[PDB]
């Protein structure tokens, strides 16, 4: 039970740790957050 | 003279991490490091 508690807390912390940072590419002006950049990539891949 | 320019570096965020780099206000490498005062100049001019 303690191991499951630690594992679920680690997953919850990791979700925030992954959705926290952003990106900034030279070809794409401005700073793009995780979800916005992911959605833009999904749309570009889908249309191509 | 470009080195004497106090470039204002904003507070960006490094990707793939949560480490947030501190902003640099009026950053002049030629002056803040103290080289302008030591060499008593803002440029280079040598004659041999």
């Amino acid at each position: 039970q303690e191991f499951h508690m630690k594992v679920k807390h680690l997953i919850d912390s990791l979700i925030d740790f992954l959705n926290f940072p952003r990106f900034q590419f030279p070809g794409k002006p401005g700073i793009y957050t995780r979800e916005e950049l992911c959605t833009m990539f999904i749309r570009e891949v889908g249309t191509v | 003279d470009f080195l004497n320019i106090p470039l204002t570096i904003p507070e960006m965020r490094l990707p793939y991490t949560i480490i947030t780099t501190p902003p640099l206000k009026d950053f002049s490498l030629w002056e803040k490091t103290g080289l302008k005062e030591f060499l008593k100049t803002t440029k280079q001019s040598f004659d041999l």
